């Protein structure tokens, strides 16, 4: 019943994570649930992202919710086309049509 | 010696024009060079303790030694086939000449 | 004493890296050579940089000459200011100021 989840989230960014909570509240279901594992780092260093993209990764995680800035969006987008791994994120869109994204 | 060289070993560089990006290749390894070389000047040591591991490293550990090598290549002034050759503190070409044509 | 350098380049940059053989021989020493690891990668493909940075940093070279895209050049700014690798490039300057490049 433990699924687990990667969660990328900025240090300046705490109504972003709060509302994260709340919806594990309102849709936490009597079926399953979900288990996040965060870890908050600075979302403009892209070796900081590829460090915690790759902690989630051997922590064998079934999806990634984070964001990304234009230092980085090219780091999650690669590496979830080549992983398979799935990434939600509520930054800006892709410039162009990249999958697992 | 360029326009002289077997096209069979040096794909693309037999004839007597050579690309910019090709250009800068070739200076770039005389900056490699003069850095290494003033490192064995000004008597300081360069060599690793060991393995550097995996670059995933956590916590991240920069080693020392390579602070010392960006002070050798940004302090690099040479004559290339770009003209003249300097850095600032950033990595920046200075004291450049672009020939407008 | 040969020093150990990291060499990232593209698929189809065969001019440049015959250039890049041209300069070690045109500026080796009878005291100290070069000693390149050449990995031919796509240089857009983020991750794929990633890896292949990785591979000369657990080799443990002393510094890195390669190129970069639109798209991985915030991964290798990022991953070199961290870890203190030096990194020389004939690319695009940095829209910035990133050290170590
Ligand atoms: C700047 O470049 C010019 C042209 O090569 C050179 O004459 C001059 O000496 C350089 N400046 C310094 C401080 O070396």
């Amino acid at each position: 019943n433990s699924i687990q989840i990667g969660g990328l989230f900025p240090r300046g960014a705490d109504q972003e994570y709060s509302a994260f909570r709340v919806g594990m509240v309102q849709f936490s279901t009597s079926e399953f649930r979900l288990t996040p594992h965060i870890d908050n780092l600075e979302v403009a260093n892209s070796f900081a992202v590829t460090n915690a993209f790759c902690s989630q990764f051997s922590r064998g995680v079934y999806a990634i919710f984070g964001f990304y800035d234009k230092k980085s969006v090219n780091t999650i987008t690669s590496f979830c086309g080549t992983l398979h791994v799935s990434f939600i994120t509520p930054s800006f869109p892709t410039d162009g049509t990249h999958p697992f994204v | 010696r360029w326009s002289t060289l077997e096209e069979k070993e040096y794909p693309g560089a037999h004839t007597a024009t050579i690309k910019y990006t090709s250009a800068l290749t070739y200076d770039a390894v005389q900056v490699m060079t003069e850095a290494f070389r003033n490192l064995r000047k000004q008597r300081i040591e360069i060599s690793r303790r060991g393995n550097a591991g995996d670059c995933l490293a956590n916590p991240a550990v920069p080693w020392g030694q390579g602070v010392e090598i960006e002070r050798a290549l940004k302090q690099v002034q040479v004559e290339g086939l770009s003209g003249n050759i300097k850095f600032d503190q950033n990595g920046k070409r200075i004291n450049y000449t672009i020939n407008i044509m």
